[PDB]
């Protein structure tokens, strides 16, 4: 009897008569990617196939699960969309995911603290869960940290729909010098649980290129832990406000 | 040159060779979503004739960016042989296509043949094209090049060794080489999208893929493909240089919007002469794929199988070891399903071969998009047939960092024993002696990460 | 057995192997349609374990519709060998899975574990494999066969010219034959679907069909694949019998539908003996595809694959010359799209060649489905890899009164020139001596009905 | 590193690395007048055991001309692969030479060790070996390049046909190719030396090769073996443009001797890639010979065995189609009898092929020196056994213009059928398609110059 969800399948070693079997298992606590399942002629084995198509029907789920609004209040995080309107739409429209609506930019001017010096931005993008699991580890000690021995934080608020280039818009409207967008990444088979930042210098729509933006990924408990990555994100903006430059702009 | 033609008594009428060379595509979400698709199948029908009607000359002297204004559309132009153009010059594209499938035709007639062509007659061409046809032509337009192992012989196959880690931990990266090997996989490259992109990082994960290369003497090489400028700064340093990676672009602004000036593709040339472990003349590596240049807002109208072509015209002039489109790597939004992601597989790799470059294909599909692993085996073993130079491995193509799934190592064993196709030839020699192959199949023993212990 | 179990923690209960069988398919209309699809991917999941979990004895004492009531069951049980069947009895279908795949498992271990199956069970080893599992699975157990040519030797691929018309017009069917030999079509069968069904029509296109076999002394057989009576008829008052044509079902009341009893069958084979022109010692042909059982209300609540493989344990028992599933023939309402068909093909062809029987495939759509002649030129190219024994051709794959879109001739020409495959030694000496193939290729002049003139 | 040695007790003292490269060369009229040759034999000994002792860098960091002062040794320094040079240099020329030598490295061990030389130490490899070393590592070093015909295949021999005239008289310049042509001699290049160097000359000249070329579509390439500069303006101002020649020497004092300038052959390769009919990727042609360099008081006291090396070192920037040595070509007073040109052959095709370069050799020489034609057959076999890319050809090898003696078109064939080696593969289709060749052998019909009228 198996559940092909649990930590017995995941570790399962499927090399039949093999050379060595404890370097197998050494081998395969070294990684999270499926090593060491084995073989069928040259085809998959049975469980190690099985496996897939479970996780596979999970990891399909979380693309279209959205944080509920109440969990954004629950956060006391201001929410904003993008011109799109749901997650079908989201999907197929990334011009529409990197607009803010109209409403969004008035609720901007409105509630959100002027020419800041560092502005935080929060959106699902392509992964809900990469937000509600690692929001409350990475997101206190970095505006904190930014306080500490710091400078002028500005208010930190949630964009529904969000694509990365919106961050640029972000930044003309609020005079941001520097803006830092944690969003989710599109799902992977096994986990939906990662996070990336892309923080940019004083963008403006009009010229900012993607190489323009430091990109800090895979943020999550099986890479770079969310508490770590603050410290981090709190370092690089620091070099951004030094330098006044970001991405491919910086020194080293 | 006509725009228009009558098709069962209404006229279709176009407004130029762009929009023609839009709507003439099979139907795919990247082209709705860049507003230049055709608006039903007889507007697509009606823009392939006018398509197919067209000359080399009418498309060559229309490329969809001006050449005054992008150094990709100069690079593509300034290289063309105008001998060969001149010969060409008048053949109607249904013509061209009749020639390229043609068993009348050699492989050195296209040698010469494809010099007169440019990028956007290359696309002209794959839009006439049915799926047989694209893998038809393509098989017969092999592109041969050489690293410390020679890829593209009629009758090989290799595989690209893809291993990954979300914190580029060395233990897991070597664990996945282990597994790989012992698959037969690595001919292509040992190659590592790498999470940081620092200097100090890209030499401990090259460090970590020649230590295996040279513990067991393989003939292959190890790539990071972070940015070209930081893979230039560790190899000056003293990292380790195999092959020189870097994502293209099919327009200036795209290149751009990547941090890419042409001036760096010549260096990384320069770079592999002066420093990197190469034997043979082939040393750079490039990664495409539809859609790019629409997201970077750079495809100027043009439609992504026209821009994509692009890519490989500007690749051929710096000609890399290897070159290969990502097929499905970005989002349903580009490619939405199974049928669009296996047609522009296809394309892709016809119009690779086609514009004279070593063609491989990333089979692949993310979790947002309609599609699933099944759709991964169907086209690696249709690109196959096709003599796609190289595809991707991972342990049962599961990235636990790129999030999305390619081919496991699996399927490059499954598709050599299924064709009777061989790995590169050097490499072959390589895992004869490691006892993991014996006449093209997988011995008894391998698979088994262990074997290496 | 089990027929629960847990997947992420939740009880997926299931009621029967029926059931179980049925919701572990792939997501395909005809499930839908017929109530017995998977509720969820999850539970879809759910069925492929607790099947994979299943033993040859839960499914063998399981068929989908009980012996005392079934003829075509009672076929089915009464030929297993019990020797093999005792040896596997307790095999898991996923230990059935890896043996089949297994490189270990040679061409003979099959032919003997075979033997121990029934058409349910080979029907539960299909659900829980791959698209790659089932090309690669099929390519290795080869089925071989012989009336004047041989089919099925790995390294061939044979086509039926199906030559249709809308009255049955010998000269607008002679001439499709001139087109289809032209491209080295005709070594599985040359075979006429007619439009009327009366002894005195059947002999006048076998007339015609003949005439052309006997002017050039092709070595091939003819067919009109009219009910198997007429057909016994028209060849016992003397028309030249080449081989016997049946559409078949996995249900006793399926074939009642039809009009078919076994007895029938047992009197093709006699009358097969006595009178046809046939060297070899196969002369039935037999045609299947799914949806057929659950169109006849015959499907007893068991899944399309679950129905189709009992059709190649049906066929088994007759040991025909060549079975091919018809696969997108009918219409959306059982395989809506690519993706559908492809994978009902594949499963088909794989199950057929787990049942011991020469399988073919006509890779097919029809105009009212989610397809197009892409999807065909996809489809046949990877049966081609799996050793699909042979594929129809019709010019360009326009049938004029069956209406629908099968492979053109052009596609078996370019199949084999692909792939490096021949056509049936005996019908490949025949086109070398004709001047139409030279060296499995097709010469200069070929390609040119005008050539037989 | 050590300038001194003592040979049975006595002590030779040499000044400089470039006094021991020239002492240790094996006696030839050149060197004794250049004043740099060994005294004794005792002393050329010495200077090979001084030679044999120093390193890879010894010999690197001491180029017979300065970095500084000379753009060829700079081109040379610069093209230097610093990994492979680092890997090798502190090895002794002793150990390079039983490296090449050994049949555990292969080819593909050679093709990285090169890059990490320089030309002074190619040269000081070939000074300390024998006849039998220069042949038998020569041929352990294939070089393959490709233009409309591939050459340098093991086991293939190609032939430069020489139609040279007195007036430039076409008629006599196409009898001369009928007659090459009908002995199997061409694919290497049809290649004239003009009388006058002007562009209407040099069109005409090439207007009657491609004549030639095209009426019996010839798998082959012409050219005109003008200045570089006059060669340029003809193509760009419309002749046919297939190889581009220019005559070089391994200094910028020799290079301005022969008004060259690097700029030029860097123009050669930008005008091939714009105009030339060449398939292949490779499309310059340059000849070189021992002595050229001296008679440009251009030597700067080098023997002139390191000053043709040189020439090999900027040949190989240029990735020439071929490249010949005219062995030769100059007189008694560089090279005197047999025996000097002999070893002056083997000696240049082995540096040659040691630098990467596409190697032939005129074997050849001059009514003045003492020689005669059985020298040219004697050396021709030699290098043929070492897989010289490609010799001469002229009937019976008289050139009615330049005023000495080469190879016959009979050798090539000689060689050819002694040595069972066959012509470039594109143009051994052609022989065999013209009647003239059968299984690398000449039919009864050719040698036939009116077999093609
Ligand atoms: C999809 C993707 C791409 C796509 C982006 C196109 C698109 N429309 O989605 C393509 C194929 C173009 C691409 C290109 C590159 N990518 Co990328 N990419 C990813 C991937 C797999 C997912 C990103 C994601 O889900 N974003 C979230 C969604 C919601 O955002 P989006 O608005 O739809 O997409 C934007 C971002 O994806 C961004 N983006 C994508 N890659 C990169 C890289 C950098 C440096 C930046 C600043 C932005 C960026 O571009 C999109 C358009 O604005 C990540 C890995 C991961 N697990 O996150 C790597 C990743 C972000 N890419 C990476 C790299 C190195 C590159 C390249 C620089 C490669 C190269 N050698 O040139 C290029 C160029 C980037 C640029 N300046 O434009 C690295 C970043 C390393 C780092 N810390 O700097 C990552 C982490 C993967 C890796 N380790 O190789 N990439
Ligand atoms: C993001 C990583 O994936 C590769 N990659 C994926 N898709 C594309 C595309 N369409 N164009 C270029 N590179 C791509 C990049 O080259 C980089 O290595
Ligand atoms: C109707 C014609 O097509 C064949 N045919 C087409 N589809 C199927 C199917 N699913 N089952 C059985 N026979 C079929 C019939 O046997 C007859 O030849
Ligand atoms: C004079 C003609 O012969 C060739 N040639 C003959 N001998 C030599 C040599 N030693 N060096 C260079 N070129 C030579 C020239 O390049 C020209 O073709």
């Amino acid at each position: 009897a198996l559940d092909l969800g649990s930590a017995e399948a995941k570790a399962w070693i499927g090399v039949e008569n093999p050379h060595r079997a404890d370097v197998l298992t050494e081998l395969r606590r070294s990684t999270v990617a499926r090593v060491c399942t084995g073989r069928a002629g040259p085809r998959p084995r049975t469980q190690a196939l099985l496996r897939f198509l479970a996780d596979h029907s999970r990891s399909k789920d979380t693309v279209l699960k959205e944080v509920p609004e109440e969990w954004v209040k629950a956060q006391g995080l201001l929410e904003v969309r993008s011109e799109i309107s749901d997650k079908n739409l989201y999907l197929t429209r990334p011009d529409m995911g990197r607009r803010l609506c109209a409403e969004a930019v008035e609720a901007l001017k409105a509630q959100c603290v002027a020419n800041p010096d560092v502005q935080v931005v929060i959106s699902d993008g392509l992964s809900t869960d990469a937000i509600t699991v690692n929001y409350e580890e990475i997101l206190p000690p970095l505006m904190a940290g930014l306080k500490q021995a710091g400078l002028k934080v500005g208010t930190p608020f949630f964009v529904r729909y969000g694509r990365v280039k919106i961050e640029d818009q972000i930044g003309e409207i609020l005079g941001a010098k520097v803006v830092i967008l944690l969003v989710g990444e599109r799902p992977g088979l096994g986990q939906s649980e990662s996070l990336s930042c892309y923080a940019v210098y004083s963008p403006r729509m009009a010229t900012t290129v993607e190489a323009d933006r430091t990109c800090i990924s895979n943020i999550h408990q099986g890479g770079t832990p969310p508490v770590e990555a603050a410290a981090v994100i709190v370092d690089l903006a620091k070099r951004m406000l030094e330098q006044k430059a970001s991405g491919i702009n910086m020194t080293r | 040159m006509k725009l228009k033609t009558t098709l069962f008594g209404n006229v279709y009428q176009f407004k130029d060779v762009k929009e023609v060379l839009a709507k003439a595509n099979e139907l795919r979400s990247g082209d709705v979503l860049a507003g230049v698709a055709a608006a039903s199948s007889q507007e697509r029908v009606a823009a392939k004739q006018v398509l197919s009607e067209m000359t080399v000359a009418d498309i060559r002297n229309n490329p969809v960016i001006a050449y005054e204004d992008d150094c990709v559309t100069r690079l593509i132009q300034d290289d063309v042989n105008e001998t060969a153009y001149n010969q060409i010059k008048n053949w109607s594209i249904s013509e061209l296509r009749e020639y390229v499938l043609s068993d009348e035709t050699s492989v050195d007639d296209i040698a010469f043949t494809r010099k007169g062509l440019t990028s956007e007659v290359v696309a002209a061409v794959a839009k006439i094209c049915s799926n047989a046809d694209l893998i038809y032509g393509a098989k017969k337009m092999p592109v041969i090049k050489k690293a410390n192992t020679t890829i593209g012989i009629p009758g090989t196959f290799s595989a690209r060794l893809q291993p990954n880690d979300t914190r580029d931990d060395v233990q897991s990266i070597a664990a996945q080489i282990y597994e790989g090997l012992s698959f037969g996989v690595g001919d292509a490259v040992i190659g590592v999208n790498p999470v940081t992109d620092d200097v100090e990082n890209l030499s401990r994960v090259l460090d970590t893929i020649y230590g295996v290369i040279d513990k067991f003497n393989i003939p292959t090489q190890g790539c990071v493909l972070a940015h070209v400028t930081t893979q230039i700064e560790a190899i000056r340093r003293g990292a380790p240089g195999g092959l020189i990676f870097q994502s293209i672009c099919g327009s200036e602004k795209g290149l751009k919007e990547f941090g890419v000036e042409l001036a760096m593709l010549d260096e990384a040339r320069a770079v592999g002469a002066e420093f990197n472990r190469i034997a043979g003349e082939n040393c750079l590596y490039f990664e495409t794929g539809q859609g790019s240049a629409l997201s970077a807002g750079a495809n100027f109208g043009a439609d992504q199988v026209t821009m994509e072509a692009r890519n490989y015209g500007l690749a051929r002039h710096y000609d890399p070891f290897i070159v290969n489109t990502v097929v499905g790597f970005i989002g349903p939004e580009y490619l939405y399903n199974d049928r669009q992601i296996i047609r522009a597989g296809l394309e892709d790799h016809f119009m690779g071969k086609l514009s004279g470059i070593s063609m491989g294909c990333d089979c692949c599909y993310t979790n947002h998009a309609d599609a699933d692993q099944n759709l991964n085996e169907n086209l690696m073993i249709l690109l196959a047939t096709a003599g796609c130079n190289y595809i991707m491995g991972m342990p049962l193509g599961d990235d636990i960092m790129l999030n999305y799934q390619t081919t496991a190592f699996h399927d490059t064993a499954t598709v050599r024993q299924l064709l009777n196709l061989r790995p590169s030839p050097e490499f072959e020699r390589w895992l004869e002696s490691m006892g993991i192959m014996a006449n093209g199949r997988l011995t008894k023993r391998a698979g088994d990460p262990s074997l290496f212990f």
